[PDB]
């Protein structure tokens, strides 16, 4: 007959189901957002950047959020600043994120790091990229590769030449041998060829073309993997 | 610098003064609370289905 | 301030219509099923509906069928009753009660002040048999209700409850599932009981504890509430 | 002068351990050399609970062996009932990054912290009827990695800035801090008396620490890789560590010594939760083989294997009365198992 | 005595000669019973599979719906092959004539709707991400599949209404009736009916099928990403089975028509429409073999059911 | 006066009648209800609605004359749609008449749209096919 359950126990059931669908509700509504991770160097213009596509959404706290809309898609960003302990512990917490944005600050090949000697900023930050890329979590996972600081570079160049971070560079000291050869020697390190494709860019333009370069490969990695994880079912 | 190590060499001082027993009392005493206690086990000795809360 | 207050109750023509609210102030509406309680003039309690927490669930009195309709508005946290064909039976005093079904949970806990109706001229029976007994302060005192049915079910628990009535004051529920005090009840007060056969118990009886005591029962939801014992002295 | 203080650090550390083997003698496996071994335990899934859609994180049963809470990263604690399979609450979180939660002994209060480097005190017994955050302690630099009740007031948190802490919910400030850890602290188990509290670091080392004063007692060492999980032997003489070499290690407080190690050279992968059952004789550890293995605590032979889980296993949980066994996996399903 | 039969009505004729069994025949009656018996196991299997023992998507309502429908399509068959068997012989009174054509008109209907909608949902999700972001959640497949079982009720509604029996020549046929009360507008009606049948049936969902799944194709190839074999293989063989086993069904609706003006024939009607209506029910049994048994996904879940 | 046509049509009419099965001791035509006659391109159509009463005779005993009316036995009125061709063969034929228990409304309309069907059978070459014979809707 079923009809074992008192009035209460019923009551408990309504409940039960009532939750559960609220629950179902709310995880459908956080289905649809893209989540990327803002990983950075460090001493970047990091600010600068999650100010960029924070206007379009008109103690240390570790993870820092940032949603913001564009073309009527929604996307929350986590940040990873104050984060001093040890990676390999909640590295893995990121496992489903759609892209990894990597902030790199292309004016740190002479300034040496500080509190330290003999060790380059960007020698620091390709040591974390082919720390990052060839993780066993993060391989199917797109990088959207941001190289900022445009006019400082610009102007260091003629003041110091390229060769002290790469003796072996052989090319000329100016634009448009420099910049290509760094994204170039940022590149090398994609062990996964295969699979993950990285969507190099130059910014520090005051313009809003960032953002839609987010969106651009966003929109490519999402048509990718659907079409390549599913069938026909 | 310095005061960590002040620190840790006072701390290893510190734990260097309980006494300790013979490992054959330890064995001793862990073998006698899990032999005085296998009744009340439902994992050990399996629970008849009477009273078991689960099916 | 979990205050219910009724409104729209007075005078009416026999055969009318009339239209009680009960406006919940200081707590979430949702999440909580609501009952009406009827009391006549001169006579003990008596159910009358019971509307569960998302409009899922409707019951009624059998006395009351047909000709009342309960609902809620969560949105402005207001129940609603509307009342058609007033009969002589109506006249009485309506009580809005809230109560929450979850494990562990202490429905019909808290009572409104009620609203006043005068109307111008199988179900398990709860039995008191002590219709009042002399009391003096600092006794021991011991109230007896019988059930024409088991209340014990299969899941463990006995559905009663024991609720007390200071003169001019709306009901207060003392124990729920014949065992459990509630909060702000003191530990004086106790029950205990078989199957078919409760006691509460009051040591040491003090002031404010005169009244009348009502025995109600929810082995099936149908709940009946005892005639009533009264405390005087 | 760091010459001497390391030289005589140095002799303090071999007469330390001169005395450690000073107090050696047979071990386990020769008090245990007779005596007939348990069998084969043959568990089944009673119940299996769903509706998480995450990757669950925690679980802690209530003191009545009825009710659960468990954690996941889609921003939902849930409390389960573990007969039928009703849910009693949903609450969510301001933040959905959470790795610890814990269930009061009282059955008053619910906990829970994460990356967000805070602990988040939820109160379940209200006038209004909502689940409200009672208490926001923060004050740890690193995220939570563990966080246990001692009272209804009390609460003790291992972070990963290096340091434990005992709070107190009240005036919501550290009451004490416990340091000397050169690492993550990744663990927490409180003794039964609710005086000493065991922690395992990142640097494979577990101290025993004592409540009241707020200063380190013993130091146990001897591992290949970080420690993921500790729990205490009931009697509260004893503790078993899970590491990420595949074993697990049995260590006394009496004896400042290893005892007993659950490894075999057929499993590689870590280990995620460790917990004994009632009168100690079964050590359950979670696997990332998607499964849990059930050890003897005295023979040190694999008894019992139970692989209904499609992902890895990260809690692991034992009832009170020792009834039931629950875990939960990064794929939802909460499975218990008698 | 020799009493009374209650009444009899004999119409008949010796200008035509009657039905006799052939070559198709048979070849019509083993497709019917290879079509059930291989369309029941499957249809219970994908339904069993989707609507209890997994979770909820759009994609798995689908194929909830479109197994729902082939099962109920292929459950009443046995009651045309006993038609068929007799030669045309239809006992089993008037009122089962007007409800089996109308559950058999009403699920072929819903079959070839929801073939219709998974091929655009198809294209949609795998081709626009943002668009597919919003739209796509549960309350919008309840509200379409609402609406596509209530417009393929309304269309199979008709034969409800028209249906009629009739004996002739010691028979008792079951027959579309066209000519309720008068025969001046009778082909008014049949060509409105058939022509309806034929444009919301046939070609509506021929058009749509090959243009969402070559447009996919095409766009795939222009972003250059190297569709799987399994593609263009489990997709260039649903459409060709479609073709063939729905398009030699209207082809003969259609040809039915010409009896008003002249066809001086009976033969090439009187075989190939029990081999059509074969072939459609051997397309109900064959969807669910090769829309989700052959794909990975459930073959690995059947592995790891065990 | 009254012509051949007829007298064939009532005559052909009754010897179907009189090849039934279960109801014996035949019947005889007694009165004429009704009986028309109509040419067409492809032969001669005839449509009547005749009285019968049966008569003591064996079914095998219709033809001879010698049959003796029995007042007392039963009365039957018989609808016979028929037409014929050259040396008047019988070529579409439908006959009707149930009991007046029946609701003789619905009868009429279909024995009417059944008739029709009959007259324009042999001008029009398939004439007796229903639309759907075959199909499953
Ligand atoms: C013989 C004919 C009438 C059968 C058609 C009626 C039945 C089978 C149809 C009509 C409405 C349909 C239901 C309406 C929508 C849903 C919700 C979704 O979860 C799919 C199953 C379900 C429940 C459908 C199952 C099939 C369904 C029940």
């Amino acid at each position: 007959m079923g009809c074992t359950l008192s009035a209460e126990d019923k009551a408990a059931v309504e409940r039960s189901k009532m939750i559960d669908r609220n629950l179902r509700e709310d995880g459908e509504k956080a289905a649809r957002e893209v989540k990327l991770l803002l990983l950075g160097a460090g001493e970047s213009g990091k600010s600068t950047i999650v100010k960029q596509m924070k206007i379009i959404h008109e103690k240390t706290t570790g993870i820092v959020e940032t949603h913001f809309t564009f073309k009527d898609l929604h996307f929350k960003m986590f940040d990873v600043g104050a984060q001093r302990s040890e990676r390999k512990k909640w590295i893995h917490c990121f496992e489903g994120v759609t892209a990894i944005i990597f902030c790199v600050a292309l004016s740190d090949y002479d300034l040496v790091l500080a509190e330290d000697e003999e060790m380059n900023r960007m020698h620091e930050s390709m040591k974390l990229f082919d720390s990052i890329c060839n993780n066993k979590w993060f391989t199917d996972t797109s990088i959207i590769l941001f190289l900022n600081k445009k006019d400082l570079f610009e102007e260091k160049i003629k003041k110091s030449p390229l060769t002290i971070c790469y003796p072996e560079y052989a090319g000329s000291n100016t634009y448009e041998e420099a910049a290509a050869y760094i994204q170039c020697q940022f590149e090398d390190l994609n062990k996964r060829k295969d699979t993950k494709e990285i969507y190099t860019h130059f910014t520090c333009s005051t313009d809003t073309k960032n953002v839609q370069f987010v969106f651009d490969a966003v929109t490519d990695v999402i048509i990718k993997n659907n079409l390549k994880d599913c069938g026909l079912f | 610098s310095i005061a960590q190590a002040r620190k840790l060499v006072e701390q290893l001082k510190m734990e260097a003064n309980i006494d300790r027993i013979k490992v054959s009392k330890a064995a001793a005493d862990l073998m006698a609370y899990c032999e005085a206690h296998a009744k009340e086990d439902p994992l050990l000795t399996p629970v008849p289905a009477s009273e078991n809360p689960f099916r | 301030d979990v205050q219910l207050v009724e409104s729209g109750g007075g005078l009416v023509q026999p055969g009318g219509s009339r239209k009680l609210s009960c406006s919940a102030s200081g707590f979430a509406f949702s999440s909580f099923g609501m009952h009406w309680v009827r009391q006549a003039p001169e006579k003990g309690l008596e159910w009358v509906a019971y509307i569960s927490s998302g409009s899922g669930t409707i019951y009624y009195a059998d006395t009351v069928k047909g000709r009342f309709t309960i609902s809620r508005d969560d949105p402005k946290n207001t129940l609603f009753l509307q009342m058609t064909s007033l009969r002589s039976e109506d006249t009485a005093m309506y009580y809005c009660v809230r109560s929450i079904y979850y494990y562990g949970s202490s429905p019909f806990d808290f009572w409104g002040q009620g609203t006043t109706l005068t109307v111008s001229s199988s179900d398990i029976v709860m039995t008191q048999a002590t219709s009042s007994v002399p009391v003096t302060p600092g006794e021991s005192v011991s109230i007896s209700c019988r059930s024409s049915k088991s209340l014990l079910h299969s899941n463990g628990n006995t559905y009663l409850y024991w609720f007390l009535q200071r003169p001019g004051q709306s009901p207060q529920l003392l124990i729920y599932r014949m065992s459990n005090l509630a909060s702000g009840v003191p530990d004086r007060f106790s029950g205990s009981g078989s199957g078919t056969a409760f006691t509460l118990t009051i040591s040491r009886l003090e002031a404010e504890d005169v009244g009348v005591y009502y025995c109600m029962q929810h082995l099936e939801y149908p709940l009946t509430f005892g005639a009533g014992t009264k405390l005087e002295l | 002068e760091l010459d001497q203080l390391r030289q005589e650090a140095e002799q303090l550390k071999n007469q330390i351990r001169d005395a450690r083997k000073a107090c050696a003698d047979a071990t386990l496996s020769q008090i245990t050399n007779n005596i007939d071994p348990v069998g084969r335990i043959q568990m089944r899934t009673r119940r299996t609970l769903r509706g998480h859609l995450a990757k669950i994180y925690a679980m802690h049963w209530g003191t009545d062996s009825r009710l659960l809470v468990s954690a996941s990263q889609d921003g939902k604690l849930i409390i389960w009932d573990s007969y039928t399979t009703n849910k009693v609450h949903a609450i969510p979180l301001r933040s959905s990054w959470v790795m610890t939660c814990a269930y009061a002994p009282s059955g008053n209060y619910v906990a829970c912290g994460g990356l967000d480097n805070i602990c988040s005190i939820y109160n379940l017994k209200t006038r209004e009827g909502n689940v409200r955050v009672s208490r926001e302690l923060a004050g740890h630099t690193g995220y939570l990695s563990c966080c246990r009740f001692l009272d209804d007031n009390q609460i003790v948190t291992s972070s990963g800035d290096t340091t434990c802490a005992l709070w107190d919910i009240e005036t919501g400030q550290q009451t004490t801090t416990f340091t000397g850890h050169t690492g993550d602290v990744m663990s927490l188990s409180l003794a039964p008396d609710t005086r000493l509290f065991v922690s395992g670091a990142c640097d494979a080392s577990a101290k025993l620490w004592d409540v009241r004063e707020g200063m380190c007692r013993q130091t146990f060492t001897g591992h290949e890789s970080d420690i993921n999980a500790i729990c205490f032997f009931p009697n509260g003489n004893a503790f078993a560590t899970g590491s990420d070499d595949a074993t697990c290690r049995l260590f006394d407080l009496r004896a400042d010594q290893e005892l007993m190690t659950y490894s075999h050279d057929n499993i590689i992968c870590g280990i995620t939760s460790v917990s004994f059952s009632k009168s100690g004789r079964l050590l359950l550890a979670g696997y990332d083989d998607f499964n849990c293995n059930v050890w003897d605590a005295l023979k040190a032979d694999r008894a019992g294997v139970l692989a209904g889980h499609d992902n890895r296993v990260s809690c692991l949980g034992v009832t009170d009365d020792g009834m039931a066994v629950a875990t939960g996996s990064w794929d939802s399903f909460l499975k218990i198992w008698n | 005595n020799y009493s009374y039969d209650l009444d009899y009505y004999s119409l008949e004729s010796d200008l035509e000669e009657k039905v006799q069994l052939g070559v198709v025949h048979w070849v019509s009656l083993v497709l019917y019973c290879l079509a059930f018996v291989l369309g029941i196991p499957g249809n219970a299997i994908v339904i069993w599979f989707t609507g209890f023992k997994w979770k909820k998507t759009v994609t798995t309502l689908w194929f909830l719906n479109l197994a729902i429908a082939d099962f109920i399509f292929l459950l009443f068959l046995p009651l045309y092959i006993s038609y068929v068997a007799m030669n045309f012989h239809w006992p089993f009174g008037i009122w089962l004539c007007k409800a089996n054509s109308f559950t058999a008109q009403l699920n072929m209907f819903a079959s070839v709707f929801f073939l219709t909608v998974i091929s655009l949902d198809h294209y949609i999700h795998l081709i626009h991400p943002v668009l597919s972001h919003r739209h796509r959640t549960l309350k919008n497949s309840l509200i379409v599949i609402i609406f596509i079982w209530l417009l393929a009720s309304l269309i199979g509604g008709p034969a409800l209404y028209f249906r009629d029996t009739v004996e002739f020549n010691n028979h008792t046929l079951c027959y579309n009736n066209f000519q309720k009360h008068d025969p001046d507008l009778t082909l008014i009606r049949h060509h409105v009916l058939t022509w309806v049948k034929f444009i919301i049936g046939y070609l509506f969902p021929l058009l749509t099928m090959s243009i969402c799944y070559l447009c996919l194709i095409f766009k795939v190839k222009k972003r250059s990403i190297l569709i799987s074999s399994r593609h263009f293989w489990t997709i260039l063989v649903v459409v060709v089975a479609f073709v063939v086993c729905w398009t030699p069904y209207h082809l003969f609706s259609i040809w039915e028509l010409t009896i008003h003006h002249n066809s001086y024939s009976h033969h090439v009607m009187q075989a190939g429409i029990p081999l059509s209506t074969g072939l459609a029910f051997l397309n109900s049994c064959l969807n669910p073999i090769l829309y989700v048994l052959i794909s990975k996904k459930f073959q690995a879940r059947f592995r790891s059911s065990v | 006066e009254l012509t051949e046509a007829q007298r064939r049509g009532l005559q052909v009419a009754l010897e179907e009648f009189h090849k039934h099965p279960p109801v014996q001791w035949a019947f005889q035509e007694t009165s004429v209800e009704s009986a028309v006659d109509t040419p067409f391109p492809a032969g001669i159509f005839v449509r009547l609605e005749f009285k019968l009463q049966q008569t003591s005779c064996r079914k095998r005993d219709w033809k001879k004359p010698e049959c003796k009316v029995r007042p007392n036995g039963r009365k039957r009125k018989c609808l016979a749609c028929i037409k014929l061709g050259s040396e008047d063969k019988v070529l579409g034929r439908l006959v009707h008449c149930p009991i007046e228990t029946q609701v003789l409304r619905e009868a009429e309309e279909h024995q009417e749209t059944q008739c029709l069907r009959v007259q324009r059978a042999g001008e029009d070459p398939h004439s007796f096919y229903f639309p759907g014979q075959f199909a499953f809707s």
